[PDB]
């Protein structure tokens, strides 16, 4: 099997679209983004201690309106939240430094999903063979290596 | 002096330093440990973002204190 990237639009919502795509089994749909944004603000608003001005960068209500916009980018804050929500390990591989950031590594979940990051845009990763495979065992460490190879091949291209 | 840093991923990073290092130099030691680029790091302690060009212990950071790393990773 080979690890491949699936291209999602760069319409400011790529993170949300990429996440949705891998938790949902290889479903591409950029319409999930408003409700995914609405969930996020919902979670962030419900705990202004944990999501304070320091952690966020803005004030807790200010951030909730911000992320509800259709032109604002998701970042590690949204990943961490989604990780807890979907009860999943979201692994983000960087094309720029060829490294993996495992969101939810400390919780011990039973599955992990892979995203690829190039500094401004997110795309999702999947296995091909038969429908693509997007969710993997959190004990499958071959996908980690498979992604790195993928990310580095990208890195070469740039 | 030994500190702990809790990352967004959940990992608790223990950093070996002195109370007179720059925050941009903490990000340098963090990069020597996790491969995270300092231009993606945001250090925070006690509900306050730490500014580059400043030393620890300027904000009461003692040994065995817990600071916070928030990755940016914005992408759309």
């Amino acid at each position: 099997p080979v690890l491949t990237r699936t291209v999602v639009p760069a319409d400011n919502s790529a993170l949300f679209t990429s996440v949705y795509y891998v938790v949902e089994g290889g479903v591409l749909n950029p319409a999930c983004a408003p409700e995914m944004r609405r969930l996020i603000a919902q979670i962030v608003a419900s705990d202004p201690d944990f999501y304070s001005e320091a952690i966020l960068g803005k004030t807790n209500q200010e951030y909730c309106d911000w992320i509800k916009r259709d032109d604002t980018w998701g970042g590690a804050i949204e990943i961490s939240i989604l990780s807890k929500f979907y009860q999943c390990e979201i692994c983000v591989v960087d094309t720029q430094t060829v490294r993996i950031d495992r969101f939810g590594e400390d919780a011990g979940y039973t599955k992990r999903v892979l995203l690829i990051y190039d500094g401004i845009h997110y795309d999702p990763l999947q296995r091909n063979f038969t429908p693509p495979l997007t969710i993997f065992s959190s004990n499958d460490d071959i996908v980690l290596v498979q992604a790195l190879e993928l990310a580095d091949e990208a890195r070469r291209r740039r | 002096m030994q500190i702990f840093v809790k990352t967004l991923t959940g990992k608790t990073i223990t950093l070996e330093v002195e109370p007179s290092d720059t925050i941009e130099n903490v990000k340098a030691k963090i990069q020597d440990k996790e491969g995270i680029p300092p231009d993606q790091q945001r250090l925070i302690f006690a509900g306050k973002q730490l500014e580059d060009g400043r030393t620890l212990s300027d904000y009461n950071i003692q040994k065995e204190s817990t600071l916070h790393l928030v990755l940016r990773l914005r992408g759309g």
